[PDB]
């Protein structure tokens, strides 16, 4: 039961799949037609995939090589040479072929059940799961797809290499879930996924943006391109008083996207400082464990969700409160959503439940995101800001010094490691990060023979180590009570590629074990105040 | 130009302890000094000093030319015995066109550069 | 062989490693005429034959892999030990680690380490070591231990391996210059001591300078692989009444071979068994090699 | 840099360098016994391996010594024509 209405030629004919040239008919048995060659299987018709990386001819060639029965391309494609069925059809329109790849009944079920798209610059996945939990608490089973895992419908998420899977494969999975095991099939994609065409080829019931800003500026080549694409996709399939435009009023791209489309759709703002949005925290309970706010709005719920971040998590909770109140006016239904938001997900994780020093696992690789997360932690961090991260090999060489500078500018003590060696020589990119503060690995090593370790001119401190595990355990152990340790090297990722081989030894269980054994370390008498641990005798 | 300093000393020895027609001249001493100076494997500095001593002993017959002063400065500098290097420089300067010789198109480690860099580290700036 | 008079495989007299015993007759027993390589398998499918000559058993060499790093006797034995001259550490301290169980604490100055006692060889491992391992990840301890705790001669090999010669000269000259302060102006006992240090210093500078320009790497003194003499030169013919026909070379060789095999297995067989089991036999391997060499 | 504190150099050499070099070379004559003399020579092979074989060989391996075979005993070991008499080529 992978899909339906895709194993007959009449089903493709009803789907307006006009290729202008076909041989015989689509008699080959195929559960669901997939535009992508990798998503399609042997003996299954594969329509042309429209994309900047892979064109129609390349997609048809890859499908014929993989064994697809039918391959669509602008020119004549010899798909029957290496296929299980001699019948094939070449469609000269790549976009039309990619649209007709999804079956009619397959696209109809996901469009009829429900749909919720969340394409934001920052904090989109934090609100997507909250909206999914709110919809689940409402009484309708649904799934929210993310960049880490593609989940068309249902609680479980299938493994996908790319951030946004194929549109035809996503539609087939959504139809299979809606057939049995799921009541709603919501397709949620980020700005890049929406601009590529993953979530664009799906009727979205509610299309709101968590954070509208310059997204895919280097890829699309023009600002507000992803917002315009999302607005066009929402206007393609829009219903009166059914689409939600909940977005921060401070962002001009959000207002520009809300201006486009059908005006009959409901519009609302989730800004806290704006008086027109009528939403406001009106509470002072920010903490590393839970930050509860008493929202006082006419449409929004009274209680808010406990967020780990000061403003980002609060903004995500405010954006999700609108989607939670749209289904049910009562605030009691948002209790499950608030509990799921406080569950400390992979992204911007909160501290551990055990009584110990705060540990925050974040996903920060780009300089701007790292800087904003560091600023939010400084605003949240009461006493100290301890961070440990590293750079990836064969990456942007100019990114390491600016990252090291932005980290050392606002952190008292920072540890520099090798987050992703990936065949690059160690102690080389580490020296690149050390050169940002003007130090060289020679200066540090010759100081390490002594027991002084002079600090930075601004008064801060900087440490480094080659291996990631020991340094991370030390950073988790070198922390004060009121201080919190931030690990911005990797978040939901669980892969460390040290050279040619990769090891999956990066997770929060190691931090939990370290926080559990720090008691025994302190009982033994070891000093974990600085990098040179004072070992007794 | 071989790389093995000894092959040249053997030819020198045939000359130094031979008849008058075959005796060494200033060009000869200079070729042997090059071998020792531009050699890549062993200390070869005591050797240069001894050779210089022989030349001084034959003073009446042989007197130095510009390449002599040039070659000498490279050896003493590269080996970090800067005090003698400066004594020799006094001579190359008196000659005209000298600096050009010491920097042999920058071919072998830029000897002219090496001198200056060293003089500084040693704080011998009056000499600089 | 035991009463078979055929060389065993992987044996001190093995044909395949050391060449054939009778010309042209391979391990199997067939004869192909050497002098012709036109259609002769240099190595037979059934066995490594090397069909050409028995002369090779005179010149062919074989090597033995050792699990544990070991140290050559000559460099250590001389009073002006070459290793000691390079080390600039007390001779007793480097030797104690080598022949007795004592553990260095700061083996490599090359890479930064979180633990910071920076100690020398210390007899007591009583410092919490189990809780440290429990706190640390599996092998997280290994990375830390390798950086810090040191034993046997792997430590010497590693300390010798990352050393700065150009720097060594600088320190030495300065120390040599400082010494001699108030020289030649004290009680007989004192001057003697002042001088002995004074020389150790010159000797050490010299060794290092040579190393800079000589193409010989200082770490090679501790030995990873071990060489074996060609099989004929140790005839070890059956002691058919000769009673000394078997070589002592062969007798000494077996011992090193044995202890080494016991260790390779011990580590593979018993990761669980403590360093005490490995420590016991490390010393044993070293001693066999020592007798074989000098 | 040129000379280390305790070394043995030859008289003609030292004298030559002294004229040339203003650097102070301080030296005094040492009478060497017949036995000591052999141990300090140009050839590790024979001239020096006549008594302390292990000790010489070790020092040399470390220093990568190169011996130009210019004497009699050395060429005998190598089984090659000695450079004396009929062997001296002229």
């Amino acid at each position: 039961e992978p899909k339906f209405r895709m194993s007959l030629a009449e089903l493709l004919d009803e789907s307006r799949v006009v290729p202008l040239s076909v041989y015989g008919d689509l008699e080959v048995g195929i559960s669901g037609v997939q535009h992508d060659s990798r998503l399609v299987e042997s003996g299954d018709l594969f329509v042309c995939c429209v994309g900047r990386k892979t064109d129609g001819h390349l997609y048809l060639s890859e499908a014929d090589k993989r064994g697809a029965v039918a391959v669509v391309a602008s020119k004549e494609i010899d798909i029957e040479e290496t296929l299980g069925c001699k019948a094939l059809v070449i469609v000269e329109d790549t976009n039309a072929v990619l649209a007709v790849l999804a079956a009619s009944f397959y696209r109809h079920p996901s469009k009829s059940m429900t749909l919720i798209g969340i394409t934001g610059t920052n904090g989109k996945t934090t609100t997507s799961y909250l909206i999914k939990a709110m919809y689940e608490a409402m009484g309708l089973r649904t799934g929210m797809l993310s960049t880490v895992g593609y989940y068309i419908y249902g609680d479980n998420k299938l493994e996908s290499p790319h951030t946004t899977p194929d549109a035809v494969l996503v539609q087939k999975l959504m139809a299979k879930m809606v057939h049995n095991g799921t009541e709603a099939l919501v397709m949620e994609a980020s700005s890049h996924g929406l601009a590529l065409g993953r979530c664009d080829k799906v009727d979205f019931d509610i299309a709101v943006f968590t954070n509208l800003t310059r997204d895919h500026l280097d890829f699309h080549g023009t600002e507000e391109e992803y917002r315009d694409a999302k607005a066009k996709l929402f206007a393609r399939m829009v219903d009166p008083a059914r689409h939600r435009k909940i977005v921060n009023i401070d962002d001009p791209n959000a207002a520009f996207f809300l201006a486009q489309g059908n005006p009959d759709v409901p519009i609302v703002t989730f800004a806290m400082e704006n008086k027109s949005a009528d939403v406001h925290p009106l509470k002072f309970q920010l903490s590393l464990f839970e930050t509860q706010v008493l929202v006082n709005t006419p449409q929004g719920i009274l209680e808010i969700s406990s967020g780990l971040l000061g403003r980002h998590n609060i903004y995500n909770i405010l954006a999700a409160v609108a989607v939670g109140i749209a289904v049910g006016a009562p605030l009691e239904d948002i209790v499950k959503g608030i509990e799921e938001v406080d569950a400390v997900p992979g992204r911007c994780e909160l501290i551990d439940e055990e009584q110990a020093f705060g540990v925050i696992v974040d996903y920060a690789h780009t300089p701007d995101a790292l800087s904003r997360l560091l600023d939010y932690v400084r605003e949240l961090g009461p006493r100290r800001v301890i961070t440990v991260f590293g750079c990836a090999g064969e990456s942007d060489r100019g990114k390491r010094p600016i990252m090291a500078k932005i980290a050392t500018d606002k952190s008292d003590v920072t540890i520099l490691t090798s987050d992703n060696p990936k065949t690059e020589d160690p102690l080389d990119i580490l020296d690149d990060m050390l050169a940002g503060v003007g130090w060289s690995m020679q200066d540090y090593l010759k100081h390490g023979e002594n027991d002084y370790y002079p600090p930075l001119p601004n008064g801060h401190r900087l440490f480094l180590h080659d291996i990631r595990r020991v340094a991370v355990r030390c950073a988790v152990a070198m922390g004060e009570e009121g201080d919190i340790v931030v690990v911005a090297g990797k978040g939901h990722e669980t892969y460390q590629i040290e050279g040619d081989k990769k090891e999956f030894f990066d997770d929060r269980e190691e931090c939990r074990e370290a926080l559990q054994y720090v008691d025994e370390l302190h009982q033994a008498g070891i000093d974990t105040s600085e990098f040179p641990w004072r070992l007794p005798e | 130009t071989c790389g093995i300093p000894e092959i040249a000393f053997a030819t020198f020895e045939n000359m130094e302890y031979g008849e008058d027609h075959m005796k060494p001249d200033t060009e000869t001493y200079n070729w042997v000094i090059q071998a020792y100076t531009r050699a890549e494997s062993y200390d070869r500095v005591q050797d240069v000093a001894e050779l210089l001593g022989m030349m001084v002993e034959d003073h009446k017959r042989v007197q130095p030319n510009v390449r002599t002063y040039a070659l000498l400065v490279e050896c003493f500098t590269k080996y970090c015995v800067v005090r003698e290097a400066i004594r020799h420089f006094r001579g190359l300067k008196n000659f005209e066109g000298g600096t050009q010789v010491l920097y042999n198109d920058g071919k072998y480690g830029d000897p002219l550069s090496l001198y200056l860099r060293a003089l500084c580290r040693e704080g011998r700036i009056v000499e600089l | 062989h035991y009463k078979t008079n055929k060389p065993e495989k992987d044996g001190l007299f093995c044909e395949r490693i050391f060449g054939p015993i009778k010309s042209g007759i391979c391990a199997c027993g067939n004869y192909r005429v050497i002098g012709d390589e036109k259609e002769d398998p240099k190595f037979c499918e059934q066995c490594g034959v090397e069909f050409v000559d028995s002369r090779i058993r005179r010149y062919q060499m074989g090597y033995i892999k050792l699990a544990c790093p070991v140290t050559h006797v000559w460099y250590l034995k001389r009073l002006p030990s070459y290793i000691a001259n390079l080390l600039d550490k007390p001779l007793k301290e480097l030797e104690g680690l080598v022949y007795c169980d004592f553990s260095f604490a700061r083996p490599i100055t090359k890479k930064p380490t979180f633990l910071r006692l920076r100690g020398l060889f210390e007899y007591e491992i009583q410092s919490w070591k189990y809780s440290i391992p429990l706190f640390f990840t599996t092998q997280g301890f290994d990375t830390f231990r390798n950086r810090e705790i040191s034993t046997g001669a792997g430590a010497i090999r590693e300390q010798l391996a990352d050393l700065d010669l150009r720097i060594i000269i600088e320190n030495s000259l300065v120390e040599w210059e400082e010494l001699g302060e108030e020289g030649h102006t004290g009680n007989e006992w004192e001057d003697r001591k002042v001088g002995r240090r004074k020389d150790f210093l010159v000797r050490r500078v010299e060794l290092a300078k040579h190393f800079i320009r000589t193409n010989i790497e200082p770490e090679w003194m501790v030995l990873c692989l071990l060489p074996v003499l060609p099989p004929e030169l140790r005839p070890i013919i059956q002691i058919d009444g000769g009673k000394l026909m078997s070589s002592d070379i062969n007798e000494l060789y077996r011992r090193v071979i044995y202890r080494n095999n016991t260790l390779t297995d011990l580590l593979t067989t018993s990761r669980s068994t403590p360093g005490e089991l490995v420590m016991c036999q490390e010393k044993l391997v070293q001693e066999a090699v020592d007798t074989l060499l000098d | 840099n040129v000379f280390s504190p305790g070394e043995l150099i030859g008289l003609l050499r030292a004298e030559r360098m002294g004229r040339a070099l203003e650097e102070a070379i301080c030296y005094r004559v040492v009478l060497l016994g017949i036995t000591r003399a052999s141990l300090n020579t140009q050839s590790f092979i024979s001239e020096a391996s006549f008594q302390e074989t292990a000790r010489v060989l070790a020092k040399a391996a470390l220093r990568g010594r190169i011996d130009w075979l210019k004497g009699l005993k050395e060429n005998v070991v190598l089984g090659g024509v000695i450079p004396v008499g009929t062997g001296f080529k002229g």
